[PDB]
């Protein structure tokens, strides 16, 4: 994925990315055959492109999700040339909508009803010996970074 | 084997979730904390529970949202994945509960979730 | 304790300096009774009675328990002597205790450390660079006799030392057999795919140079032959055994008349992988993994010899000698299960050969490719184990030789030569390090004086004679012949060690000089020692 | 050893100036990564005028 | 303790910070870039400075160790038999299944290690996998068989730093795996240490950017230790010098001055 | 309120009370569900993608405005009871589902099919309750037509 994105369109997510399954717990692949199962597993990549596509249909250049992002929808975000940031915790999700403006979402497909949220740019800064993902221009910023060296 | 050894102190309890994905830890210092299999990286820490946890226990019909945590804190207190907060606790116990059973749970005092 | 608060022990300034001194010495006194063809071996007893009878350095380090962590980085520095090169491992211990031990007496005259680092710096240096310029001889003019010389000296001090003459010319052809060449065009020997098997019963004038290949290993059946005249080896790195269904598959019955021939196929699937290696005509097959006994039986049946549970490094070579191939699976690029003849290595003879009440298998004479291995016989296992020992030793000296072209002469007569020109060389470098690089010159003498001490001889008048003869070299232009002069410890006077046939390899010397400064200089660099008492 | 951050961590302190002194040296390993072991050389100097 | 290497190390640190940063703009320099690798054996005077890639992994392939004109590829899925995320479990009622099964397995690693071979990478590193083999021995006889150089078990957080180097983007599905995901490189070599471990390096890359790698090399532990501290120690210094772009006297000028 | 996105304030509130989790439905019985086929598959994520939607909408249907759980629900839910202006809490306990349920005069209704307008609850305002530098929250509902249920807040 991208390292630097000027004029971000901010997309903020609590969903899965990551071997998402679905909630029907009781279910099971049974099938007779290594074919059968190969396609099965050929149409769970392809539930996760799709649902990739449907994020990307928002029209955004950057995304954030709550919970941890796969290796196989971090190659389709960074095919997309889409910044794609994993993990942020719900204070980090709350802070982002915060001072973006953005919704935290966790369906798309209503791209219509969901805001993104703005920011003039984002890029990669050095505090000390550690790299740290910098917002610039913010939107709304109604939430603070203070900074304590010592 | 996992053998992750990601720990600053020793380790109550390592359940391995009912969902062949990820695992449930509680470190000595009372906090659980939840790691996946594959990736590695800590998922979340739960706070609260200052005494060290001593049981954990997932869901049995899988649902691999919810676990019940019990320590020295003679507290019988219920998880959730999806929002990280004490959704459920209780107060029954009063002396360093050592394991708990699912059923509501048997901890050692049956408690029932319908109705607290 | 006072106001550090620190909860361990300190040492500081000569008290710590002098016990780094003492307890690099006290490895080296552990080795030095070891040093040379007078030396004696050394026994080992592994608190449970286990004995060791052994005259490496690296081994008798290797089992010592060790407790200072400057004692460790001897321990430590043999073994890479011993990885890095294979020989000279004593030398380089007792060396780099030896420098150490002088360095501390210019410390303690108070020259610092860092001018006595810098001195020993410069003078390993030079050492090299006099020795490759002065002190090598090409092996081109030699022949043949040069490795088996430098064969011989290696098994000098070992078990198989008198026995030399014959253990020399075994080690050399074992060493030849193996020798392949690779791209860019550089003959290289695989040194330690030499197999050695260790039987104990005859002496040790029947050790056996076994042209082809020796396998620890017996045939699977008793009903199967235990000769093949021509063997068709066949490596396959897969069980044969029942199949049975991985993980994700499960067998479930509905209808019972199915059940029978789902069974059957559980043993039949294995028995058609077996006939079509047989089909082609293999005779010898050669496996990793476990036989079942009803796979067993269609080896017995067809006249085929199976060994099962062979060691995978032992496979490599086998296959890689008599131009087999391995295969982890039956399965072609078509999608099929095939096998062909191309994978079949050849050999001139398959025999269960019978070495003192035990058995093993013996590929004679591989095409293709030419392999090697050795079966030492002794007493017992204790002198087995150190024949074992001594002759990779001499393998490794035979490898360096063959590698690096270069010879130099030996029974000390490197040190003596370099001890002249380096205590020449440090009036003319420095100030402060002409007496650090003076005190290198005077430190490699320790390997001719423990020569000389292990031989119960008078080691000051052989030294003052030995460096008499190399002064004369360095200082006339017409007497260079005599840098070849070395120690003759079975009459105790000098010789011509080039003459006699005493030689080494050049890297044995210059990787000991390198390998001891540095650990020399590292335990030289230490003035403080802070002991955190332990958490427990 | 010769780095003082290294020094002053693997030496287990016990005193809390002295664990001050181990942190001040790991901020100036982080901010410069020389000079560990001067920063602690002055910071020594300093309180033993401010005895005075 | 290296100080009469300091004629070996002091060019090698300050290549080292020049190669992974721009001189004309960079602010700073991140360290992280520098990868230091701890080999045991030889002296110090044998450290060196690879300018490719180096890794500590053992090539799973016997015979394969060198490789020239490699097309490197970054695989992040399973080489085995097909196993979705679900539960999954295969029903045998008679016996030709059997076999039908053990077919359509074979079928399926080798339609896998074609597509592979067909994009004409030659050199595979694949991500270590958990719950899953990452590298069937049928799939990785088939690879020996198409001559193509395996490398496994590569750590999930060296990922960055091989694409890094040698410009390759990593795959998650076979159906994206194609040539323009490889990272060509010149040479693709495993060497030996003088008997003291082996490494693979992967030295000349059409794409090398801003990433080294220094090979740290000594007779013993704790002077590789020193060595590495050392090193980095002057990289540091470095980085200061790339802060602060100002410089003055040592050996106790500037304190002296500031007492005066 | 389950989403930190959610208004913090609900007047007129029509009380929809739930013991169902806002989850796919799951028998009680040892329960197997066999795919085999990629359009098992695809007809299993469409019945979950549907499920949610209905269950949703079914929610507001019946013009509530403001839904009390018990059991807690996952994301998709949350997203989409904020989606469409449905103030939701979740993981109520049982007596206190009881004491809102008592308060507000609705019914407690067990699954989304029988949710009616008639079963709605009524309160007044329904407030989200700060408490100085704590971070804590506190739900309110008050207001009510003629609650039989007290609460004294000490
Ligand atoms: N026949 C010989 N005559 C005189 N000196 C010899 C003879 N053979 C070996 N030496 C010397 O004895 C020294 C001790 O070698 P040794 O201790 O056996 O090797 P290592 O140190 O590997 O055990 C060698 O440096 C060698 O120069
Ligand atoms: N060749 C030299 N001559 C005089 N002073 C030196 C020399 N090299 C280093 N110094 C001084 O030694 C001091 C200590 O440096 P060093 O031990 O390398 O790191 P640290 O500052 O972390 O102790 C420095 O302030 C420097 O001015
Ligand atoms: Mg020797
Ligand atoms: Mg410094």
């Amino acid at each position: 994925q991208p390292k630097r994105i000027e004029n971000a369109k901010i997309l903020i997510a609590n969903t899965g990315m990551d071997t998402d399954k679905i909630k029907i717990f009781g279910s099971r692949v049974r099938v007779d055959s290594t074919a059968k199962v190969a396609e099965i597993e050929h149409a769970e990549k392809e539930k996760m492109k799709e649902k990739v596509e449907r994020i990307l249909k928002h029209g955004i250049n950057c995304f954030i999700n709550r919970q941890l992002i796969y290796n196989y929808p971090e190659q389709l975000f960074g095919a997309a040339g889409v910044m794609a940031i994993e993990h942020a915790d719900f204070a980090g999700v709350e802070r982002l909508a915060l001072v973006t403006g953005g919704e935290i979402a966790s369906t798309f497909d209503h791209p219509e009803l969901v805001k993104l949220g703005s920011c003039k740019l984002i890029e990669e800064v050095m505090i000390g010996e550690d790299k740290l993902i910098h917002f610039s221009g913010v939107a709304l910023g109604e939430a603070c970074t203070i900074v304590l060296r010592g | 084997k996992k053998s992750v050894a990601m720990h600053t102190n020793y380790l109550s309890a390592c359940s391995f979730t009912n969902s062949d994905m990820q695992i449930l830890t509680a470190s000595g210092d009372g906090t659980c904390a939840l790691w996946d299999v594959e990736s590695g990286q800590l998922l979340q820490s739960f706070h609260g529970h200052g005494a060290d946890v001593l049981c954990l226990d997932l869901a049995p019909s899988e649902t691999g949202n919810t676990f019940v945590s019990g320590g020295c804190d003679k507290k019988a207190m219920v998880w959730d994945m999806r929002s990280g907060q004490c959704v459920q606790a209780f107060e029954t116990h009063e002396s360093d509960i050592n394991s708990v059973r699912y059923y509501a749970f048997a901890s050692g005092r049956l408690y029932d979730l319908r109705a607290d | 304790e006072g106001p550090l608060s620190v909860f361990g022990d300190r040492s500081t300034g000569e008290t710590i300096r002098s016990q780094n001194v003492m307890a690099a010495a006290s490895i080296a006194n552990i080795v030095k009774s070891s040093l040379g063809p007078v030396g004696l071996d050394k026994m080992l007893v592994d608190d449970i009675g286990d004995v060791t009878i052994t005259n490496d350095g690296a081994t008798i380090l290797k089992l010592l328990e060790v407790e200072h962590p400057a004692a460790k980085v001897l321990c430590e520095l043999a073994d890479l002597q011993d990885k890095e090169v294979g020989d000279g491992t004593t030398s380089v211990v007792i060396i780099a205790a030896e420098l150490l031990k002088n360095a501390d007496e210019l410390v303690k005259q108070k020259i610092h450390p860092t001018s006595v680092i810098s001195g020993y710096r410069l003078a390993c240096k030079e050492a090299v660079r006099y020795i490759n310029e002065n002190l090598i001889v090409n092996t081109d003019e030699l022949g043949r006799d040069c490795l088996i010389n430098a064969a011989k000296t290696s098994m000098s001090s070992k078990i198989i030392g008198i026995n030399g003459d014959f253990f020399a010319n075994m080690v050399v052809d074992a060493v030849l057999a193996i020798k392949y060449t690779d791209i860019r065009g550089q003959p290289r020997y695989p040194v330690n795919s030499v197999n050695i098997l260790k039987a104990h019963g005859r002496s040790q004038m029947e050790s056996m140079l076994i042209s082809g290949y020796a396998l620890n290993c017996v045939v699977g059946s008793q009903g199967m032959p235990k000769r093949i005249v021509n063997a068709k080896i066949a490596c396959l790195d897969f069980s044969l055994q029942k199949t049975k269904m991985k993980l994700g598959v499960q067998v479930v019955i509905t209808d019972p008349e199915k059940l029978d021939q789902i069974r059957q196929r559980e043993s039949d699937i294995t028995k058609e992988r077996i006939q079509k290696i047989l089909a082609t005509g293999a005779n010898v097959i050669l496996t990793t993994g476990g036989i079942d006994d009803m796979c067993l039986k269609y080896f017995v049946e067809a006249g085929a010899m199976a060994v099962r549970r062979v060691l995978k490094r032992d496979l490599k070579r086998i296959a890689k000698a008599s131009g087999a191939t391995i295969l982890s699976t039956l399965a072609n690029l078509e999608g099929e299960e095939t096998f062909e003849a191309a994978m079949l290595g050849q050999a001139e003879e398959v025999v269960q050969e019978r070495i003192c009440d035990d058995e093993l298998i013996l590929i004679k004479n591989t095409k293709a490719r030419t392999s090697a291995s050795i079966i030492l016989r002794g007493a017992n296992d204790f002198m087995c184990d150190e024949m074992e020992r001594s002759l990779h030793d001499a393998l490794c000296v035979v490898k360096r030789v063959l590698e690096s072209k270069s010879v130099v002469p030996g029974g000390g007569a490197v040190e003596a030569a370099l001890s002249i020109y380096l205590e020449n060389y440090a009036t003319s470098m420095g100030s402060r390090e002409q007496l650090a690089i003076a005190e290198f010159a005077r430190s490699l003498l320790v390997i001719p004086n423990t020569l000389a001490v292990n031989a119960a001889q008078d080691s000051t008048d052989l030294v003052a004679k030995l460096r008499a003869f190399h002064n004369e070299a360095q200082v006339n232009p017409e007497r260079k012949n005599l840098k070849w002069i070395g120690l003759d410890l079975s009459n105790g006077k000098p010789r011509d060690n080039k003459q006699a046939g005493v030689f080494e390899p050049t890297i044995v010397k210059v990787k000991s000089l390198k390998f001891a400064t540095e650990a020399a200089i590292t335990i030289l660099r230490i003035d403080d020692l802070i002991k955190l008492h332990p958490e427990s | 050893t010769n780095d003082g951050a290294t020094i002053l961590k693997q030496m287990q302190v016990l005193h809390p100036a002295a664990r001050m002194l181990v942190e001040l040296s790991k901020a100036q390993d982080i901010e410069a990564g020389d000079g560990t072991t001067s920063v602690v050389i002055i910071a020594g100097s300093l309180l033993d005028s401010c005895t005075k | 303790v290296v100080s009469q290497y300091s004629s070996l190390l002091s060019p090698m640190s300050v290549n080292a910070v020049m190669k992974v940063i721009d001189p004309a703009t960079a602010t700073s320099v991140d360290l992280r870039d520098i990868k230091i690798v701890k080999k045991l054996g030889g002296t110090i005077d044998d450290c060196e400075l690879v300018e490719g890639l180096v890794l500590t992994q053992k090539v799973s392939n016997s015979g394969i160790t060198r490789v020239e004109k490699a097309k490197i590829g970054l695989i992040q899925f399973c080489l085995s038999a097909p196993k979705t995320d679900m539960d999954n479990q295969i029903v045998v009622s008679d016996y030709a299944q059997m076999d039908r099964v053990l077919r359509e397995e074979r079928a399926y690693i080798l339609n896998l290690v074609k597509q592979i071979k067909k994009t004409g990478c030659n050199v595979l590193l694949i991500q270590k996998s958990i719950l899953r083999d990452a590298l069937s021995d049928l799939a990785l006889h088939f690879l020996n068989k198409m001559k193509i150089m395996v490398i496994k078990d590569i750590e999930r957080e060296d990922i960055e730093f091989i694409c890094k180097t040698i410009g390759t983007k990593p795959v998650a599905h076979i159906d994206q795996f194609t040539a323009d995901m490889l990272g060509s490189a010149e040479l693709a070599e495993e060497v030996n240490l003088n008997g003291s471990g082996k490494l693979l390096k992967i030295t000349g890359c059409a794409s090398p950017g801003k990433t080294v790698t220094i090979v740290v090399r000594g007779s013993n532990k704790l002077v590789i230790e020193e060595a590495e501290r050392s090193i980095h120690d002057a990289l540091c210094v470095i980085r200061c010098l790339v802060k602060k772009r100002a410089l003055i006297a040592g050996g106790g000028a500037p304190e002296i001055e500031l007492a005066l | 309120f389950s989403h930190p996105q959610m208004p913090k304030k609900v007047e007129d509130a029509k009380i929809a009370i739930l013991t169902c989790p806002f989850e796919p439905p799951k028998p009680k019985t040892k329960h197997k569900l066999d795919v085999t086929s990629v359009e098992d598959y695809k007809a299993l994520q469409k019945y979950e993608k549907e499920k949610f939607e209905e269950m949703i909408q079914q929610i507001k249907e019946t013009g509530a405005n403001l839904a009390i759980c018990q059991w807690g629900f996952d994301d998709e839910a949350n997203h989409l009871l904020l989606q469409n202006n449905l103030p939701a809490v979740r993981w109520v306990g049982g007596p206190e589902i009881e004491l809102i349920a008592i308060a507000t005069g609705g019914r407690i209704v067990p699954r989304f099919s029988e949710l009616t307008a008639e079963k709605l609850g009524f309160a007044g305002l329904v407030q989200e309750i700060s408490f100085g530098t704590t971070k804590d929250k506190m739900l309110v509902i008050e207001q009510c037509k003629n609650s039989r249920a007290v609460t004294i807040f000490i």
